[PDB]
């Protein structure tokens, strides 16, 4: 017998495969055909999708086909190579060697691209395009793809819930007549909102009332044994400027003195002058407290404060009730502390047909002009507390505070907040100062600088509680608030309100 | 309990 020889070919292409681009080439076919009796010339074929190639056995080895249609090859995977050859005394073999590659048509164009937008989509693959005739694809998610009359392909990308389970991923595969396809795939990127900075502004009113001296008399009383109403003295209270009767005192004394109470009126820090929108100490209010046998204490009085204002004098009465606790003592000292609750009471007054209306405040720490005001103060046994009487003057009928309105999606000076593509967009988180978080502050009031915000998740707001002596010239009120869409993105923006007096 |  003749000798078979060894018949390799080589990768069909550097990848042994056979992709879109290459099956509308021609492609060079290589290989080797050594030992046996194969020699230099001998006769290679090959039937490559029913076309026979033949070509011979050069120095080396080595054989070539020039050119094999990639479409031939894109058809059939498997193929054949057959070299004939003879020994020297004629016998003839055939040796074989067998070539497989792969065959894939297909490329990949990859894209991120915003949601709810229409997008240009540049750099596709090499040989892109849609079956004759059709203009537009629809993608997994119900977008498309449309070719349009400048030659370009525009995505319209859906909107997406970026916070669920489902990928936002989309993709459309594109299938060609020839067996090229073209699959895109387009990662749908969230938007967001942007919320936009706002500006509000509110004026509070000023206003100098003329008064004459203040006289405060305990007018009655509700309980208690052995209750006196007297002008202070220096020994029980104090003295003061006028004859009205400033003390009250009740009680079986069980150690000392009487239990009770004490008003020395402002009249000459105060000199005879009142402001609007300003709270007022209209005198210093004791509760003098010693232990009393139980059962002998008031459980309310009443004190009227009477002034005149200049216009003609029209003379006013606040009228202030005050409920008293003469606690039952034990050896908790904090638990036998008696208790003093004064009432938001008010009186409305005309001054040229222009009304007001004095509101009590509270009790507030002498000397603490900017301390807390408490509407109950709790004193030992033993012990006198102290605390200036606190009220407003504040115009027409006292229902409400300086206020303002609005809403932080309007255009309030900046522009209105951008929603996003996803919308569902509300009011998250609310603060006072430069930095916010989702938090449960929205539809609550909260406490600025100078008043009080109410901010909804739905952007509307009410916003002075400040005494105007406490506003200074050029103050700003600024919140911090967080919007977030329907899948969580968020965006903070900072509510303004400038705070004048007039 | 007595005084208060
Ligand atoms: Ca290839
Ligand atoms: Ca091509
Ligand atoms: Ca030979
Ligand atoms: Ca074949
Ligand atoms: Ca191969
Ligand atoms: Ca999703
Ligand atoms: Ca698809
Ligand atoms: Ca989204
Ligand atoms: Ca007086
Ligand atoms: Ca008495
Ligand atoms: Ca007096
Ligand atoms: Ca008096
Ligand atoms: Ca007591
Ligand atoms: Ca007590
Ligand atoms: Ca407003
Ligand atoms: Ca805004
Ligand atoms: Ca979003």
């Amino acid at each position: 017998e003749a000798t078979a020889g060894t018949v390799t070919v080589n990768a069909i292409t550097s990848d042994d495969t056979i992709d879109g681009i290459e099956l509308g080439q021609t492609i060079s076919i290589s290989g080797k055909a050594v030992g046996g009796d194969i020699s230099v010339g001998d006769v290679v074929k090959m039937t490559i999708n029913n076309t026979e190639y033949s070509t011979t056995v050069k120095a080396g080895g080595i054989w070539m086909i020039a050119g094999v249609l990639g479409s031939d090859l894109a058809a059939d995977s498997e193929f054949d190579v057959v070299v004939t050859s003879s020994d020297a005394a004629g016998n003839k073999v055939q040796s074989i060697g067998t070539s497989t590659h792969s065959v894939d048509l297909s490329a990949e164009a990859n894209f991120s691209l915003a949601e709810g937008q229409q997008h240009v989509l540049t750099n596709l693959p090499e040989g892109f395009g849609f079956p004759d005739g059709t203009t537009e694809v629809v993608t997994n998610f119900g977008g498309t793809i449309t070719l349009g009359d400048d030659g370009e392909y525009r995505y319209d990308a859906p909107v997406r819930d970026h916070g669920d389970a489902v990928s936002d991923k989309d993709s459309v595969t594109v299938t060609l007549e020839d067996g090229r396809t073209f699959t895109v795939n387009l990662d749908i990127q969230d938007s967001a909102p942007v919320a936009v900075d706002d500006q509000d502004s509110i004026v509070v009113q000023h206003e100098e009332f003329e008064v004459s001296e203040i006289a405060a008399s305990w007018v009655s009383y509700t309980h208690g044994e052995s209750v006196t109403t007297f002008d202070g003295t220096s020994d029980l209270g104090g003295v003061d400027n006028d004859s009205a009767k400033d003390q009250i005192r009740w009680g079986n004394p069980a150690e000392s003195k009487q239990s009770g109470y004490g008003f020395i009126d402002n009249d000459s820090n105060l000199e005879g002058r009142f402001d609007l929108n300003q709270d007022i100490s209209v005198g210093t209010f004791t509760h003098y407290n010693y232990p009393v046998y139980s059962g002998g204490a008031i459980t309310s009085a009443e004190m009227s404060v009477e002034f005149s204002v200049l216009d003609v004098s029209t003379p006013v009465t606040l009228t202030v009730n005050f409920d008293h606790n003469e606690t039952p003592n034990t050896n908790d000292v904090n638990a036998s502390r008696d208790i003093v609750t004064v009432q938001n009471t008010h009186v409305t007054f005309e001054r040229d047909g222009d009304i007001y209306t004095v509101q009590i405040v509270g009790f507030r720490e002498v000397g603490n002009p900017d301390g807390e005001v408490v509407t109950s103060i709790y004193t030992n046994e033993n012990a006198a507390t102290s605390y200036e009487l606190v009220v407003r003057v504040v115009e027409g009928d006292g229902y409400s505070l300086p206020s303002t309105e609005g809403n932080i999606f309007d255009d309030n000076g900046l522009g209105a907040d951008s929603l996003g593509a996803d919308g569902s967009v509300t009011v998250v988180g609310v603060a006072v100062g430069a930095i916010v978080s989702s938090n449960e502050s929205v539809g609550h009031s909260i406490e600025g600088q100078y008043g009080n915000l109410v901010l909804n998740s739905d952007g509307s707001y009410v916003y002075v509680t400040a005494s105007v002596s406490d506003i200074p010239a050029g103050a700003t009120e600024s919140f911090a608030y967080l919007i977030q869409d329907q899948d969580g993105s968020t965006s903070s923006a900072n509510l303004s309100i400038n705070v004048g007096t007039n | 309990g007595y005084t208060s």
